């Protein structure tokens, strides 16, 4: 038709004349067309597709239809491929079946689609409910799964793929990371396991770490990864303040004994995830009393107003145990490591001998034991071999493993659900915290609100956080009532004020 | 009939209904007078119960500082303050409402000024965001209890965003730069907003307070704030290939 | 015997800036400094004078220039020092 129009019309006519075309063949059979369009798009026949993607983009009122038509399929396609998915290798099945799923519809959609900007927002509406299958009545295990995901590449592997093959894979893994509704929930859970890869480690490369930080603060801003940052270079630093406190030892008048050289790694209590959950008072070692005296004594004198919290639940080493036919070498903790002392002090000891040795919580005590009667390098010689307040027992000489070398390693690395739900409630506390922030400063704006618009635009405004419950939200203007902070008007409580 | 408030005051509850119109007909005799129908009130009840309420909260004030820090003193006050929130509402005449209230505070917050700005400064550089909010409500009826927590939350804002501008690595100093400013701008806006109510006076601290740290002069040099800003809009309006996609750009 | 020789150990830092006191002396400003602390009777008991800044904190002035020695840097905020006042 315009072959016809170019050889005989006028070119401010080559428009009317096609756009009317539409008008009688296409826009009159808006519905013939629109009858297989569900059926052109659960086939994905391409060709014929791009054909009937063609004439609805001339209709003005014929793509937006496609547009959901590809987005339901995509949403259907997306949910089959993440159903069946197994619980043994759950986190690298997830990531790449959403890639399977997403790299195949990109490829769709710039190929045969003509990349339309819609349909490539089409895409990321539809996935973004199919990343987040939040099962009913249960939790959306995906910032775990992702979590889980980044720490399984992340870690030091038997396998050991190479270092460039990490950095393309994570690049496809923000494109997933894109669509997750939970950023929030994943920051807490990828800092735990940031831990886990930093004092202990068990990480693939330093450099790894970095670029997989920066990566992230290219995808969520930097106020995301701040903490992470702040993880990274303190403990990137804490190898020159090993060395820093080195010279200390000898730029003094005396000669200090202790055991091996320092590998402190002090960490920003503001940022690292790590808190005092445990208060058990744990008495450090009289060998060792000297040993920390000396370095507080220096971080005084190399920083200032600082007064280290000594963390010890996440503090360990190792023991020459001189009981043996030949020295053995053993990884330790140091709750214990103080305990092994009282074998060295006593070899008959009882749990109340305990008890004025470490001066640390019963859980805690029960833990050390029960790290140590599993492993056999402990024998209990009571007559019942679990807890109970006598606990008399001795050194397990029977222990003679060919290794020369082994932890005593705990639970670490492990994810009980206690503190997952409580890093979950940790992550609703956030969550509660930056509603609140939200709901004063939409009030310092206009004063006078009514709940749906005040509702409406803190989902908006935290769209790239999290997707905070109504009930959430509610919690928070009660908590301003309390604290005389925010007033519902008493003509109705649709319209809010100011205190 | 105060005593029988003071009992109410020491965790017992007496006939409300009794007291409360005891203490309403002392102002509804008074009801055919043509000027000052609450003349009677004040005069025979009011001011005898504003003085035997200054002597007996200025004597449960330093009876709760002897075993109680400040961070817990605060929280009884607010008890105390909300109770007087309570019994006065339905022990007296809705005209002395405010001047109980307002002599309750300046016998537990207002003697005690010294006490809690001494005590001012530890909240702030600990950020104890819930002992922080219970401080601006004691001080914000105060006359002189807010000017005193500006000054703090300035010299710890100025404390800080020079910690977070400090040291900067020069492969990325605009970027490194711009971050950490609206970040500490980013965090007190969120903590001001949330806790100290959003006060308009702690705005203006936090504003002037980030003027000093951006404008921190190198000793015997210039301020590189605003050569730094100019580069750091040229790191991104660039046409450079590192994804800064058009939406993230504005 | 049991000996221990590894202590693989982690201590979180924070600040601890209580009002009016002397950060490098670990005591008030106005007493004396901790050089000064010691062999009080040979300092006079006044050059320990309130030193002042950019970084608006207050020390000793035995503090800030015993701490220079070592390094140009404020310990408070890790920025360099200025003297502004006496
Ligand atoms: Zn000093
Ligand atoms: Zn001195
Ligand atoms: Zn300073």
């Amino acid at each position: 038709e315009e072959i016809r129009c170019r050889k005989y019309l006028h070119p401010s006519s080559y428009t009317k004349v096609i756009h009317e075309c539409q008008q009688r063949m296409v826009a009159d059979h808006l519905q013939f067309l629109h009858a297989e369009c569900h059926n052109i798009i659960r086939q994905e026949k391409k060709n014929d597709m791009a054909n009937m993607y063609v004439l609805l983009r001339a209709v003005s009122t014929g793509l937006p239809h496609m547009i959901q038509e590809l987005q339901n399929h995509i949403h259907d396609e997306g949910l089959r491929a993440t159903s069946n998915l197994t619980q043994e290798n759950m986190p690298t099945l997830f990531v790449e079946s959403v890639l399977e799923v997403h790299g195949k519809f990109v490829q769709l959609i710039n190929t045969v689609l003509n990349g339309d900007q819609h349909f490539m927002s089409a895409l990321d509406k539809a996935l973004t409910s199919v990343v987040n299958y939040r099962e009913p009545k249960s939790v959306c295990k995906a910032p775990e799964l992702l979590a889980k995901y980044c720490d399984n590449l992340l870690k030091k592997s038997a396998k050991g793929m190479t270092e460039n093959e990490v950095e393309d894979r994570l690049t496809s893994f923000i494109t997933v990371f894109k669509y997750i509704d939970d950023k929030d929930v994943f920051q807490k859970f990828y800092a735990r396991m940031l831990a886990k890869r930093l004092i202990h480690g068990l990480s693939m490369s330093m450099d790894s770490e970095e670029a997989m930080i920066n990566k992230l603060k290219q995808a969520c801003g930097y106020e995301f990864t701040s903490k992470l940052h702040r993880m990274y270079t303190d403990m990137s630093v804490s190898a020159d303040l090993n060395n820093k406190f080195n010279n200390f030892i000898k730029n003094q008048d005396t000669v200090i004994d202790l055991g091996i050289s320092f590998q402190i790694y002090v960490l920003q209590a503001g940022a690292w995830p790590l808190t005092q959950a445990p208060s058990s008072t744990f008495a450090i070692p009289q060998e060792l009393e000297k040993s920390v005296q000396m370095f507080e004594l220096f971080y005084s004198q190399h920083f200032s107003g600082r007064k280290l919290t000594w963390l010890h639940y996440l503090c360990t080493g190792e023991v020459k145990m001189n009981y043996l036919g030949k020295p053995y070498v053993a990884m330790v903790t140091t709750y214990q490591m103080a305990v092994l002392l009282a074998f060295n002090n006593s070899e008959t000891v009882s749990y109340k001998e305990l008890q004025d040795s470490t001066q640390m919580n019963e859980k805690e005590l029960t833990k050390t034991i029960k790290s140590l009667l599993d492993v056999k390098m402990i024998n209990h010689d009571s007559e019942k071999e679990d807890i109970d307040a006598e606990s008399s027992f001795s050194l397990n000489m029977n222990f003679s493993s060919k290794r020369t070398k082994f932890k005593i390693t705990t639970s670490m690395q492990k994810d009980t659900p206690q503190e997952m739900e409580q890093t979950r409630s940790a992550v609703d506390e956030d969550r509660k915290m930056y509603l609140q922030a939200a709901i004063v400063r939409i009030m310092k704006a206009r004063k006078v609100l009514r709940h749906n618009a005040l509702i409406q635009e803190v989902i908006s405004q935290s769209r790239a956080r999290f997707n905070p419950s109504i009930s959430m939200i509610k919690k928070c203007i009660e908590v301003l009532i309390d604290k005389q902070y925010i007033e519902r008007s008493q003509a109705s409580a649709d319209e809010y004020s100011y205190v | 009939l105060l005593r029988e408030i003071k009992n109410d005051r020491g965790g017992e509850d007496p006939n409300q209904k009794v007291i409360h119109g005891v203490i309403n007909s002392f102002v509804h005799v008074e009801q055919y007078k043509k000027k000052f129908p609450l003349k009677f009130y004040q005069e025979i009840f009011e001011s005898p119960f504003l003085t035997e309420t200054g002597e007996y909260y200025k004597q449960e004030a330093s009876n709760l500082l002897q075993e109680s820090n400040c961070s817990q003193y605060m929280e009884k006050v607010l008890g105390r303050l909300k109770d007087e929130e309570i019994r006065c509402r339905k022990y007296l005449h809705p005209s002395s409402y405010t001047k109980v209230i307002h002599e309750c505070q300046q016998r537990m917050v207002a003697d005690h000024l010294q006490f809690l700005h001494a005590e001012c400064h530890n909240i702030i550089r600990q950020e104890k965001k819930n002992d922080m909010a219970n401080m601006y409500v004691l001080l914000r009826a105060v006359s002189t209890g807010l000017p005193h927590m500006i000054q703090e939350l300035q010299n710890h804002i100025h404390d800080e965003g020079l910690r977070a501008t400090s040291n900067l690595t020069q492969e990325n100093m605009p970027t490194l730069f711009v971050e950490s400013v609206l970040e500490v701008h980013g965090k007190f806006v969120q903590l001001i907003n949330t806790v100290l109510n959003g006060d308009q006076h702690f705005m203006s601290a936090l504003d002037k307070a980030l003027t000093s740290v951006v404008n921190y002069r190198e000793p015997k040099s210039v301020c590189k704030a605003p050569e730094l800003l100019a580069k750091y809009c040229d790191n991104l309006l660039k046409k450079s290939a590192k994804g800064m996609t058009e939406n993230e750009v504005e | 015997r049991f000996e221990v020789k590894k202590w693989n150990a982690v201590a979180l830092w924070a600040w601890d800036i209580v009002v009016d006191n002397c950060a490098i002396c670990r005591n008030h400003i106005m007493d004396l400094c901790i050089e000064c602390q010691a062999n009080q009777a040979s300092a006079t008991s006044e050059e320990c004078t309130v030193a002042w800044g950019v970084c608006n904190h207050a020390f000793h002035f035995h503090c800030i220039s015993r701490w220079l020695k070592t390094r140009q840097v404020c310990p408070l905020d890790n920025r360099e020092w200025e003297f502004q006042k006496y």
